[PDB]
RNA sequence: GCUCGCCGGAAGACCAAGGGUUCCUGUCCAACGUUAAUCGGGGCAGGGUGAGUCGACCCCUAAGGCGAGGCCGAAAGGCGUAGUCGAUGGGAAACAGGUUAAUAUUCCUGUACUUGGUGUUACUGCGAAGGGGGGACGGAGAAGGCUAUGUUGGCCGGGCGACGGUUGUCCCGGUUUAAGCGUGUAGGCUGGUUUUCCAGGCAAAUCCGGAAAAUCAAGGCUGAGGCGUGAUGACGAGGCACUACGGUGCUGAAGCAACAAAUGCCCUGCUUCCAGGAAAAGCCUCUAAGCAUCAGGUAACAUCAAAUCGUACCCCAAACCGACACAGGUGGUCAGGUAGAGAAUACCAAGGCGCUUGAGAGAACUCGGGUGAAGGAACUAGGCAAAAUGGUGCCGUAACUUCGGGAGAAGGCACGCUGAUAUGUAGGUGAGGUCCCUCGCGGAUGGAGCUGAAAUCAGUCGAAGAUACCAGCUGGCUGCAACUGUUUAUUAAAAACACAGCACUGUGCAAACACGAAAGUGGACGUAUACGGUGUGACGCCUGCCCGGUGCCGGAAGGUUAAUU
RNA sequence: AGGACCGAACCGACUAAUGUUGAAAAAUUAGCGGAUGACUUGUGGCUGGGGGUGAAAGGCCAAUCAAACCGGGAGAUAGCU
């Protein structure tokens, strides 16, 4: 449930809050457990490489299979959980030989509903199969874009992608972005929609509340001075340039992609 | 890959 | 058995104080000056051996040595290793 | 008021130590300038 | 020893 | 004990 | 107690 | 003074 | 030595860091010490630091560092795999009393505990670089049970008062005792037990995970405190005997209870929330190859071992950082009494100090304060400064509002002490007894004793009862910024920055972008509900016209146009 | 519950006076703001000079900052004093 905050404080006035009642009040699945490690936004020479992150509260990862490819097997989701590393809720689920994993929470899986991965599953959400056996039209998530690599596209809340066309080898898919992409037709894909999909309904109602997410403020370039950035300067507020990012590239429409490699790929742009 | 555990 | 040869090397000297008078009259405990590298079983060792005592117990302690001017030119006197030798009770040096 | 000379000898060691001094070449060119020079005290070690 | 970091 | 030399 | 007397 | 408010 | 004053959540005590002999004793007073100095953190000499258990070393890892090979780079080098380092974190064990001029959980006395090596006795599936478990983790809140500790009574010893009174409902002091071992309690957690089986845990597994039965309704794990023992001991007010007036030696009473009570302990708990809360080893368990009447395991006993280095002293400071014996700076620990909500504040205890020039005098003027007739902001750039307000309980409280607020709005009344209700009440605690008793660290009744608000009524003193210290000034209109934050270390704290929110824009993942001659790395162990950039800046109502210019985006027929030929 | 309220520790630095060859190369005194958080603090680590870091003041980077410090080119050059 989307919950707005009674306004006791200032900071509350505006918070919204996702209220999930069937995420798992306690501890993860410590097997599937690893450290994080918070870099700053710095690099391995110790440079602030990309800015404004820094702090915000300590988050153990969680191991998700996206790769689905324990095929043949069912397995039981167990409970959904809470997991800081993303914004779609995880599930921890459990195959029948006893091993344990977590995935992707699809919208509308529960605690007890089977899934299962493979070219022979059912084409119902949380199954996983090689998108040459999924029906054109269906809607899919945790989309692999090479075989066997594990899924890459369509994994944040509320996300999913549509198998617009199948011809030959690959699928075209119609992305979150808009794009038409071809991908390969044997890259497995998840049934159904990445669940959480209140999650873009949240406010987060102070600065406070971004300062926990390990994001820091963003200083604007025309509050700095001309040596900082390419808007810095001014007595009094002014600007008198096309705006550019601190290295100086315009910000405001020049496109950036440049890869060769890849335009066989993309069908449409997502414009 | 990488330092986390890989 | 540690060779008598380093036997013969460990203790330099009796340390001689009211501290060590008293710990010999209370408590049966020779002060020694012995090698700064000296452990406690080769001094244990070297007193059984040389003096011909029974040693109940060694305790060590590293004397630093003191700063010092002599003449307006400044010196360090040389760290020294002091040990409690407790000997059995009846020994008597 | 807090002065710019705050002690660590851990860090005085790690920072400006022999084997600090030793582990770079430009470290070990400190050392021979000083050496040359005829220092008494090499290092802060 | 060991990609954690060891 | 003697790795000083003796 | 408690300012009320304690 | 506390318990009851102060 | 007596008195006085000052600190006492410190100006006491113990440390880490840092310093390094400043420690203790004797001796000296040139210099050092803002004065004198017989004194000193000064000179000189001598002394002083005692550990299986405290710490380091050590085992284990974090950030991060280094890094065989390796990848990369004119060279120098950069990055990184196995590794290997790296605490600020995880990992065995000791307490009380006594003692030195100066060390003590280190010496001594008493009483303990830990790990490992040998040897022996008995019983034995042992075996890791592998698997699993465990270690192992957040914030906030709440309550109960406790203890530290305090207070009072009882007890014991001493007292009978420099001036009225003081054999009592009187005064002073003491009333302390550990780890360990035994017991298992308030509390917390979890169903147990066996059997069969299995696409998992790289192989295997008897372990873990999973599945299915049977069967029992209880076991198990954890745990403060208490109690017992430790302890016929130790300590002990004091007295006595010695005194080289510093102190030695001896002797030793009571040594209980009740009540109050932590921020400490049960509690790495419980409840709840979102921002979702290290690692690795020790440890426990499982097997592998291998070993197979052995090795090895297990337990019992004996025996040996536990090295090395630190240990003095200062440590909110005259010993550290500030050139100084410098109103500065410096992390942790301990936490007495009366009043108090309190770690505020006042006064005190233990303990520590009077700050290393003094003596006079009692001008102007300066500094820090006190009081002030009448007036009361007339002062001034400006009420700057000062004065004022100030507590608790209760009554009462406007516009406006985002319905939270505004609000402690404003304003008002009561307030000490004594007696009564009630020689101390409501409440809290709870003995002996009596009664059941899985006959006990148990339940039921029982109220002695202890503690103890609040109210009302009646009195009573003062000018004044929140009497000191302590402790909001209040209201009205308006600019700016929504707000809490942030900032020019050292003349600017703001209307500046940030901010949630908004929008545009880029980015399909080997993402854009950034750091890098590069390899790589960040972005991200993320994947368009995501990430970067830019502007705007809560919220409400909104955000009009212009694409000519400059960018950006798309187009590309045609014109012009590089190397090349 | 809370970047909630009052208020010590703790963090800060709005006003005034003093001090200005200071007790102090930025403090003292009386008031003042925050005080469960975008808090504060110990230990250690990382980022290096046209570089870092910056809730942005050209702030900070060892009492130094519109380009640190040290050494070198170096006796730069100085139609100026
Ligand atoms: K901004
Ligand atoms: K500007
Ligand atoms: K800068
Ligand atoms: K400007
Ligand atoms: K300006
Ligand atoms: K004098
Ligand atoms: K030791
Ligand atoms: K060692
Ligand atoms: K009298
Ligand atoms: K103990
Ligand atoms: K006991
Ligand atoms: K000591
Ligand atoms: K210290
Ligand atoms: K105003
Ligand atoms: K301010
Ligand atoms: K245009
Ligand atoms: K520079
Ligand atoms: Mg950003
Ligand atoms: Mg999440
Ligand atoms: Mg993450
Ligand atoms: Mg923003
Ligand atoms: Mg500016
Ligand atoms: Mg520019
Ligand atoms: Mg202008
Ligand atoms: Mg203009
Ligand atoms: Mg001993
Ligand atoms: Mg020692
Ligand atoms: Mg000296
Ligand atoms: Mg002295
Ligand atoms: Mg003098
Ligand atoms: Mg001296
Ligand atoms: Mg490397
Ligand atoms: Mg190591
Ligand atoms: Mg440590
Ligand atoms: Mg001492
Ligand atoms: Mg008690
Ligand atoms: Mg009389
Ligand atoms: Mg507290
Ligand atoms: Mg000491
Ligand atoms: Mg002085
Ligand atoms: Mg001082
Ligand atoms: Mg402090
Ligand atoms: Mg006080
Ligand atoms: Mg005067
Ligand atoms: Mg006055
Ligand atoms: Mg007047
Ligand atoms: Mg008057
Ligand atoms: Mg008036
Ligand atoms: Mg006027
Ligand atoms: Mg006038
Ligand atoms: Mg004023
Ligand atoms: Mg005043
Ligand atoms: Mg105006
Ligand atoms: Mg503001
Ligand atoms: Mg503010
Ligand atoms: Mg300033
Ligand atoms: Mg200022
Ligand atoms: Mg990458
Ligand atoms: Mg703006
Ligand atoms: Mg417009
Ligand atoms: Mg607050
Ligand atoms: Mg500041
Ligand atoms: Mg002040
Ligand atoms: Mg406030
Ligand atoms: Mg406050
Ligand atoms: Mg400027
Ligand atoms: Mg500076
Ligand atoms: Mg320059
Ligand atoms: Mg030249
Ligand atoms: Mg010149």
């Amino acid at each position: 449930a989307v919950v707005k905050c009674k306004p006791t404080s200032p900071g509350r006035r505006h918070v919204v809050k996702v209220v999930n009642p069937e995420l798992h009040k306690g501890k993860p699945f410590a097997p599937l457990l690893e450290k994080n490690s918070k870099s700053g936004g710095r690099n391995n020479n110790g440079r602030i490489t990309t800015r404004h992150i820094g702090g915000g509260h300590k988050q153990a990862y969680r191991i998700v299979d996206f790769k689905r490819n324990k095929d043949g097997i069912p397995a039981v989701v167990e409970r959904l959980e809470y997991d800081p590393n993303r914004s779609a809720n995880i599930a921890l689920v459990l195959y029948k030989d006893g091993e344990r994993r977590y995935i992707l929470a699809p919208k509308g899986l529960k605690a007890g509903d089977q899934i299962q991965s493979g070219v022979d599953a059912a084409i119902k959400p949380g199954n996983t199969l090689p998108m040459r056996n999924i029906p054109v039209g269906s809607t899919v998530h945790n989309v692999e874009m090479k075989p066997g690599k594990g899924g890459q596209l369509a994994r944040s809340a509320g996300t999913y992608v549509q198998i617009v066309a199948r011809d030959g080898a690959y699928v075209t898919l119609r992305l979150r972005s808009g794009e038409m992409r071809k991908v390969e037709a044997d890259c497995r894909a998840t049934l159904g929609e990445v669940g959480n999909a209140e999650h873009m309904l949240r406010v987060l109602g102070k600065a406070g509340a971004a300062r926990w997410r390990g994001v820091r403020p963003t200083v604007r370039g025309t509050a700095m001075n001309p040596v900082d950035h390419p808007h810095g300067g001014g007595e009094g507020r002014n600007f008198g340039k096309h705006p550019v990012t601190p290295w100086g590239v315009q910000t405001k429409g020049k496109k950036t992609r440049s890869n060769k490699r890849t335009d066989k790929f993309i069908v449409r742009r997502r414009s | 890959k990488a330092x986390r555990a890989s | 058995m540690i060779r008598e040869e380093r036997l013969l090397k460990v203790l330099r000297a009796p340390h001689v104080s009211e501290k060590a008078s008293t710990a010999m009259e209370k408590s049966n405990t020779i002060v020694l000056k012995v090698a700064k590298d000296a452990t406690k079983a080769e001094i244990k060792a070297a007193v059984q051996k040389l003096f011909e005592v029974e040693v109940e117990v060694v305790n060590t302690l590293v004397v630093k040595g003191k700063v010092k001017r002599h003449g307006q030119r400044i010196g360090r006197r040389s760290d020294w290793k002091k040990a409690y030798v407790t000997l059995k009770e009846g020994q008597n040096l | 008021m807090k002065r710019t000379f705050q002690p660590s000898v851990l860090k005085r060691n790690r920072s400006h130590g022999f084997r600090a001094r030793m582990a770079t070449k430009n470290g070990r060119q400190v050392l021979a300038r000083r050496r040359a020079k005829g220092r008494a005290r090499l290092t802060v070690s």
